[PDB]
RNA sequence: CUGGUGACUAUAGCAAGGAGGUCACACCUGUUCCCAUGCCGAACACAGAAGUUAAGCUCCUUAGCGUCGAUGGUAGUCGAACUUACGUUCCGCUAGAGUAGAACGUUGCCAGG
RNA sequence: CUGGGGCGGUCGCCUCCUAAAAGGUAACGGAGGCGCUCAAAGGUUCCCUCAGAAUGGUUGGAAAUCAUUCAUAGAGUGUAAA
RNA sequence: UAUUGGAGGUAGAGCACUGUUUGGAUUCAGACAAACUCCGAAUGCCAAUUAAUUU
């Protein structure tokens, strides 16, 4: 669990990268749950329901993002709230990782997981979702529109490879 | 690499710099490390020959006054419409 | 005919007093738009960017930073 | 990820407050500075730039074990008396770049009852 | 966008003159301003 | 046939013609060039006469560089009209050559073909010209 | 965490068949089927699953011959 | 010497490289209390002192990038005198660019060592 | 009013260039605006900081929202320009 | 008139920004501008003198 994260340092990280200080070890800093669009023409009840998903997959009222660009040729402009986001940092940010690494394993229908090359050169997975693996308390009876989340697990790593070794615990790459 | 020159006095009026260019003379300065700035007047026809196959960037033993400091043409200043050199900078090399 | 006969009866902007000159308490020192020049000591800024003295003294234009400047007024005895 | 320095973020919140800084030698400014276990008062005259009276938390007279907020109130009492001996009675308080809360309302409420006017 | 007159609520009547947009403020406006007959801040209704 | 595809003001004042050229005084792309020893406006219809003329003579030897671009428009009033009811409409595009400027460039041919191809060119131009090689020393 | 803003949570009953790692949480609220004292896995919904047991990664010619004899 | 706080047109800055630590400064440990995040104790505030010099911070060499910069010479010009030329001549003032070069900061008050 | 008169265009106000580094300076010279708007888009006390470019990400309109990094100033400033 | 201090971006010149452009492989060279400026005069202008001369 969380204490296993302490044993993960000297597990391989303390010996693989050969860091001369315990403070120079990777760590998970935060996670984001950016949902999507919820087209703000007929989706005043879509985001009202999608907000219930991220609020159900994690215990926190996510802040609704307001589109800040006046994109013409589209139903968007300065204003018009068309997005939702929720941040998880503390011990709760560790639960939402174990509950995914231990519940989103078989309920993915994908052999290689989500991707093998997801390190953006800055230590951030930003994986996908199918709305069924995550939200295990959100059964397949409540809503209809199945959407794909976006979990960007920003870590304190300093290189693409270190995120691979650091994310080895409870990961299928 | 043998070009002997003359020292010109201070505060050259506008006319008498125009009188010596009418001859085969060209103003010039000598700066670098090893000797301070000097207002010098070298000759035209002797400068072209000395620079003829010494190269665009070669060493010229310029005898300033009574000394002889090896120098190099730093930059030149040209009149394309009259085909004349009007001023030359000599960089003293150590 | 044309489309181009217009203009405005514009403004006598600029410096109204000089550096080293003596001025009274409500004198206008500089008439601008924006701040080409900025208020220093004992001068204030009006509602349309006017710079005016606040005390009897002598005017001084000085440098403020890289490429700014201010005015001032001192209180010579 | 990148970390933000908490000193530079307040050293810029302070230059913007000292655009009404006036230690005029008849009404100087009372400075403050927090490190982590260290409240540092000071009183300066800005027309000349010289310190008139300094009292910190690391001095031997204020070397004790307290909450650092019950201890900060003993740092405003110290400098409040040294300011009394210098014939100064009215100051203008700049909060550094910090919020006036906790440590500093204690350092100011402790200095504002010791006679210093502000 | 109209013109409005602010009349005192106890000192009796007109003190100030302002403007308003009657599509954004369709009601009667309310503001505390200085009545100089009472020498005191009071409440002013639009006439 | 040359002109800028855009312009922010098409009614402009006219250029000053006294002084000496600032830029384009040496040959820097070819081996030979055509220098101007007189002041004038080159009008963008007489840059095509002179390009075609020296191009046809060389017969696909090297290439040419037109070192002048007609950047400024000029206006003209409609034939027989009285004086002063606004400014006239654009009538052509000009450059301004002062004594010193290099107008054309050639390379990849011989001096005996270069002196002759740039001689047909200068008879299509209203300036007094001169032949030059690349400066050195 | 503010008071009233965040949703209601609790240590979820993650005592599924895959080792019963009930160290999670969630807004899942239902009858407490199995409430153990070793780890809090009492209330919400979860008593078994095939998630951490058989993961997706960590879980013609023949027809012809079969039909005939070849 | 370290720190707090002002003054100076970056000669003071970016950049890369390397040292440093309980008198300090920081990461760091936590959310009961003061207060707090249009969601998150991340930030802000507070209560703390196990762990570290890795990072920030400070110190030390580097002239790659910026900033600074002559002298000499030119453009352009005030005045004069010739002239009607896309001008000449004389005198004074004199750029911009570009070179040689300067430079990896000077300095006041306070408190400690 | 007016390169005779007439047609067309013009009349009051604001910004720029012409305008010759103070200020002022004409033409039927060259370019644009105004005849309002805002109960906060005003006062004050705290806090905050940009457009864009890559990268990796269900949507993809190449271009919504999300995250990291380089961004000095290329955003924003109700409404023309300075 | 001499000295001293100021405000102000013109000539020239430069591409650092807004536009306009030629040839090579976002760069390496070359050009253009009343309404372009990283720069920037000579003069004129506003003042001080505890300076001379004349009205």
């Amino acid at each position: 669990l969380k204490e296993k994260f302490n044993t993960e340092v000297t597990e391989n990280l303390m010996k693989k990268f050969n860091y001369s200080s315990v403070m120079e070890v990777p760590k998970i800093d935060k996670i984001v749950v950016n949902m999507g669009v919820g087209d703000a023409v007929q989706n005043s009840k879509v985001l009202d329901n999608a907000v219930e998903e991220l609020e159900l997959i994690t215990g926190q009222k996510p802040l609704v993002t307001k589109a800040k660009k006046s994109i013409a040729t589209f139903r968007l402009r300065e204003g018009m709230p068309i997005g939702a986001k929720v941040t998880l940092r503390g011990e709760r940010m560790y639960e939402f990782l174990d509950k995914l690494i231990s519940v989103s394993l078989p309920r993915v229908r994908d052999f290689q997981g989500v991707s093998k090359k997801a390190f953006d050169g800055r230590g951030n997975y930003t994986l996908g979702v199918k709305e069924q693996l995550i939200f295990p308390e959100i059964d397949y009876d409540k809503v209809s529109k199945v959407r794909g989340m976006d979990i960007v697990i920003v870590t304190t790593a300093n290189t693409d490879e270190e995120a691979r070794e650091l994310l080895a615990n409870f990961g299928m790459p | 690499a043998s070009l002997k020159s003359i020292i010109r006095q201070g505060k050259q009026t506008r006319s008498d710099l125009k009188q010596l260019r009418k001859s085969g003379k060209v103003p010039a300065v000598v700066y670098g490390y090893g000797t301070k700035n000097v207002s010098v007047k070298v000759d035209e026809v002797e400068f072209i020959k000395v620079i003829r196959e010494v190269g665009r960037n070669g060493v010229i033993e310029l005898g300033v006054g009574s000394k002889t400091i090896k120098v190099m043409v730093a930059d030149y200043q040209f009149d394309p419409l009259k085909n004349q050199i009007t001023h030359i900078d000599f960089l003293a090399i150590n | 005919s044309t489309k181009n006969g217009r203009d405005s009866e514009s403004k006598r902007l600029g410096a109204k007093r000089a550096d080293g000159q003596f001025v009274t308490g409500g004198s206008i020192l500089y008439r601008q738009r924006g701040t080409k020049i900025y208020p220093g000591e004992n001068v204030g800024r009006g509602g349309d960017d006017t710079l005016f003295a606040k005390i009897d003294g002598v005017v001084k234009f000085e440098r403020k930073g890289r490429d700014k400047k201010q005015v001032s007024v001192y209180a010579v005895a | 990820i990148s970390k933000i320095d908490k000193n530079k973020v307040r050293l810029k919140r302070h230059a913007r407050v000292r655009t009404n800084l006036s230690g005029t030698a008849e009404k100087p400014r009372l400075n403050v500075y927090r490190s982590n276990k260290h409240i540092y008062a000071q009183i300066i005259d800005d027309n000349k730039g010289v310190t008139l009276a300094q009292a910190s938390s690391k001095d031997s007279d204020i070397a004790t074990t307290a909450t650092k907020v019950e201890l900060a109130t003993k740092v405003g009492e110290a400098i409040a008396k040294k300011a009394a001996d210098k014939g100064i009675k009215e100051i203008v308080f700049d909060r550094g770049g910090y919020l006036y809360h906790g440590r500093v309302k204690a350092l100011a409420e402790a200095a504002r009852e010791s006679g210093l006017e502000f | 966008r109209v013109n409005v007159t602010l009349a005192c609520t106890e000192c009796g009547d007109r003190n100030y003159i302002t403007t308003k947009n009657k599509r954004n403020n369709p009601e009667r406006i309310e503001m505390k301003k200085y009545c100089p007959r009472l020498n005191k801040y009071t409440l002013h209704r639009e006439t | 046939m040359l002109l800028p595809k855009r312009v922010k003001y098409r009614r402009q004042h006219r250029p000053k013609t006294t002084g000496r050229s600032k830029g384009g005084n040496y040959v820097t792309f070819g081996e030979f060039g055509l220098q101007a020893t007189t002041t004038s406006w080159i009008t963008s219809r007489q840059i095509e006469s002179a390009r075609i003329a020296m191009t046809r003579y060389m017969k696909r030897g090297g290439k040419v560089w037109i070192k002048i671009f007609p950047h400024t428009p000029y206006t003209k009033k409609p034939l027989e009209v009285r004086m002063g009811a606004g400014k006239g409409a654009v009538e052509g595009w000009i450059a301004v050559v002062k004594p010193g400027r290099i107008l054309f460039e050639v390379a990849g041919v011989s001096e005996e073909v270069a002196r002759e191809a740039l001689r047909l060119a200068s008879h299509k131009l209203p300036v007094k010209t001169k032949f030059v090689k690349r400066e050195e020393l | 965490m503010k008071q009233g803003i965040h949703p209601e949570y609790h240590q979820v009953i993650f005592l599924d068949t895959t080792t019963n790692f009930k160290f999670l949480s969630g807004s899942t609220k239902t009858s407490s089927e199995m409430m153990e004292w070793e780890d809090g896995k009492e209330y919400p919904v979860i008593r078994l699953d095939i998630s951490s047991d058989s993961h997706p990664f960590y879980t013609r010619v023949e027809r012809f011959n079969k039909k005939f004899g070849l």
